[PDB]
RNA sequence: UUGCCUCCUAAAAUGUAACGGAGGCGCCCAAAGGUUCCCUCAACCUGGACGGCAAUCAGGUGUUGAGUGUAAGUGCACAAGGGAGCUUGACUGCGAGACGGACAUGUCGAGCAGGGACGAAAGUCGGGACUAGUGAUCCGGCACCUCUGAGUGGAAGGGG
C-alpha cells in the first residue's frame, strides 16, 4: 500500500502590492494578478502578465467604473 | 458521333449504332432505317449531321428514350412493389418473375455463387 | 526529431545572425522571410541555411 | 422602364383585394414577400465531393447567381462526419430575380410535375410561412434532360411579412398556388 | 518518491509540514503571431425528400448555461470566441523605476535612435489571454572581426 500524491508547486508571491493613499514613482508595480481581476484605469498600464503599474507618479485611489475593478493615481499637488 | 448524350461509335453500321441507344433495338433498327431508306452497311466515316438530327427528331417524336424509359421502368417496379403483387414480392426477393425452376438455374438473376 | 533548429542568413554579407524553428514535415521548403540585418543596415530577404 | 407580370399584379390587385377584405388600420400592413431560399443537403460529401460540383452547377443554371458551400458546425461519430466537410449547397432570391422565378416555378415547374395533387394547406409554421420539398429536380425546363446523372432533390421555403397563419394563407392563395382542398 | 505548473488542507496581507487529499509537464503553431475591419453562441419551440433523439434550410424565445490547441485556477459577451485583406516587431542599439529573495537563478517596464509592418488619421507591434514545455561550471566545434602575434615580415596559436 502506498500513495501516488505528495507533488506540488511553489508560491507565487501575487497578490496587491500598493494600498490607497501610498505615494508612488514612475514605473512602480502595483497589482500582481493571473487574470484581469481588476483594470487599468488612468495612468496605469497593463502588463505582459496581467499585472499593473503606475505611469506617473501620485497617489494611488482604487475605485469602480460600470461594473469593474479599476486602479487610479491621482495628480498629487507640488507643494 | 453523339446523340442525345449517347457517344456513337467511331466505325460501327448503324444497324448496331442506333441499336447501342437504350431505347432502339436489333429490329427497331431495322424498321427504322428500313423506314428512313438508309443503307445498313455504310460505316460512320461518311455519317452527316442533318440525317441524324432528323432520325432524332422521328425517334422523339415517336419514341420514349434513356431516362424516360428508365423513368417508367422503376416507376414501374416501385407500383409493383408496393401493391404487394406477386411481382413485387418477386423483386423484394431478387428472383425471377415469370417462375422458371429457380432449382438450379436463374443464376443470372441470383447473381454470384456463394458456398454454404 | 520534427522540430530541427535552422540558421537564417543574409544574401549579400551571408552571415548567419538568427536561429529559430520549424517543422519540416509542414514545411519541406526553405523559408523565406525578410528580417533586419545590421552590418547591411536595411531590411533584406534572408534565406534558410 | 420595365416591370414584372407578378409585381405588376400584386402591386395593382393583389394588395388592394386583401386590404379591403381584412380591413387594415394603415397602408402598408398588407403583407408581402421578402425573399425565396432554396437549399439541399446530400449527406454523401463525407466520401465525395464530386458531386458537390454538380449541385452547384445545378443551382447555378436553375438561379443564375453563384451558390454558397456551406460546412457543418459539429462533429457526429455516428454519422461518421467530422468538422469543415462541405454538406449543402443554398441560395437566396430577392427582387426581379425573386419575381422572375416565382413566375417560371408557378408556370412551368408544378404542371410538369408527375402526379400532382395540390400542396398542403398544413404546411404552414404558424407565423405565415411556407416550406415544402422536392424530390427530382429534372421537372424545370431549364435542365437539359441528358446532362443529368443521379436524383437531386431539394427545399425551397418562402417567407412573408404576414404577422400570421391566415394572412400568409391568403396572401399565397391570392398569388394562386395549386392548394389543395379539405 | 527525488525537478517544474494548478487546486484544498492554509486559520479572509505574503508565507506555512507530513509516506495528506486531486490532476498534468520534458509539447505544439510559418500560423493557432502583428495590424485593420465585421459578427455573436449552447439550448428550447414551431415547419421541411430521404433525415431518424442528433446532418443542411426558415421563423420565434434566448445575458452567458456554448467556446477559449494542451490539467487546474483566475478572466473573457466591450470580447481574449468566430470570419476576411496585407505582412514577418518570433528586430538592432539601449533602458529611468520596481517586483523576492541567504547566494547563483526568475519577472514587469514607460521612454530614445535606426530601419520596418499594419491603418486615411489617432495609434499597436521587442512571439502565442496569464501561470508549466527545462540544465550552472570546465572542455571543445562552427561563421565573422579596424584584437594580439615570443628578434624583424609572415604563419601557427591565443582572443571578442
Ligand atoms: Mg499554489
Ligand atoms: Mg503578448
Ligand atoms: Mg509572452
Ligand atoms: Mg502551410
Ligand atoms: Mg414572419
Ligand atoms: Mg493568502
Ligand atoms: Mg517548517
Ligand atoms: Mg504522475
Ligand atoms: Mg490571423
Ligand atoms: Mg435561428
Ligand atoms: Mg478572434
Ligand atoms: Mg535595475
Ligand atoms: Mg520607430
Ligand atoms: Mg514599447
Ligand atoms: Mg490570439
Ligand atoms: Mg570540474
Ligand atoms: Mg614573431
Ligand atoms: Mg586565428
Ligand atoms: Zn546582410
Amino acid at each position: 500500500s502506498s500513495s501516488r500524491n505528495g507533488r506540488d508547486s511553489a508560491a507565487q508571491r501575487l497578490g496587491v502590492k500598493r494600498f490607497g493613499g501610498q505615494v508612488v514613482k514612475a514605473g512602480e508595480i502595483l497589482v500582481r494578478q493571473r487574470g484581469t481581476h481588476f483594470h487599468p484605469g488612468v495612468n496605469v498600464g497593463r502588463g505582459g502578465d496581467d499585472t499593473l503599474f503606475a505611469l506617473a507618479p501620485g497617489a494611488v485611489e482604487f475605485g469602480a467604473k460600470r461594473g469593474r475593478k479599476t486602479v487610479n493615481i491621482v495628480p498629487v499637488a507640488r507643494p | 458521333a453523339r446523340l442525345v448524350g449517347v457517344d456513337l461509335p467511331r466505325d460501327k453500321r448503324m444497324e448496331i449504332a442506333l441499336t447501342y441507344i437504350y431505347g432502339i433495338g436489333r429490329t427497331r433498327s431495322n424498321e427504322i432505317l428500313a423506314a428512313t431508306g438508309i443503307d445498313k452497311n455504310m460505316r460512320t466515316k461518311d455519317l452527316t449531321d442533318d440525317q441524324v438530327t432528323v432520325l432524332r427528331d422521328y425517334i422523339e417524336g415517336n419514341l420514349k428514350v434513356e431516362g424516360d424509359l428508365r423513368r417508367e421502368v422503376q416507376a414501374d417496379i416501385r407500383r409493383k412493389i408496393e401493391i404487394g403483387c406477386y411481382q413485387g414480392l418477386r423483386h423484394r426477393r431478387g428472383l425471377p418473375v415469370r417462375g422458371q425452376r429457380t432449382k438450379t438455374n436463374a443464376r443470372t438473376r441470383k447473381g454470384p455463387k456463394r458456398t454454404i | 526529431d520534427v522540430r530541427p533548429k535552422i540558421t537564417l542568413a543574409c544574401e549579400v554579407c551571408k552571415h548567419r545572425n538568427y536561429i529559430t524553428k520549424k517543422n519540416r514535415r509542414n514545411d519541406p521548403d526553405r523559408l523565406e522571410i525578410k528580417k533586419f540585418c545590421p552590418n547591411c543596415g536595411t531590411h533584406q530577404p534572408h534565406k534558410e541555411s | 422602364k420595365a416591370l414584372p407580370r407578378l409585381k405588376q399584379r400584386y402591386r395593382e390587385e393583389i394588395r388592394e383585394a386583401l386590404q379591403q377584405e381584412f380591413n387594415y388600420a394603415n397602408v402598408m400592413q398588407i403583407p408581402g414577400v421578402v425573399k425565396v431560399v432554396v437549399n439541399m443537403g446530400v449527406g454523401d460529401a463525407a466520401r465525395d465531393a464530386k458531386l458537390i460540383n454538380g449541385a452547384i452547377n445545378d443551382l447555378a443554371l436553375i438561379t443564375g447567381q453563384k451558390p454558397e458551400v456551406r460546412r457543418a458546425r459539429k462533429s457526429i461519430a455516428q454519422f461518421k462526419l467530422r468538422e469543415g466537410m462541405p454538406i449543402g449547397a443554398r441560395v437566396t432570391l430577392r427582387g426581379d430575380r425573386m419575381w422572375e422565378f416565382l413566375d417560371r416555378l408557378i408556370s412551368i415547374a408544378l404542371p410538369r410535375i408527375r402526379d400532382f395533387r395540390g400542396l398542403s394547406p398544413k404546411q404552414f409554421d404558424g407565423t405565415g410561412n411556407y416550406t415544402f420539398g422536392l424530390n427530382e429536380q429534372s421537372m424545370f425546363h431549364e435542365i437539359d434532360v441528358d446532362s443529368i446523372d443521379r436524383p437531386r432533390g431539394m427545399d425551397i421555403t418562402v417567407v412573408t411579412t404576414a404577422t400570421n397563419d391566415a394572412e400568409g394563407r391568403a396572401l399565397l392563395r391570392a398569388l394562386g398556388f395549386p392548394f389543395k382542398e379539405n
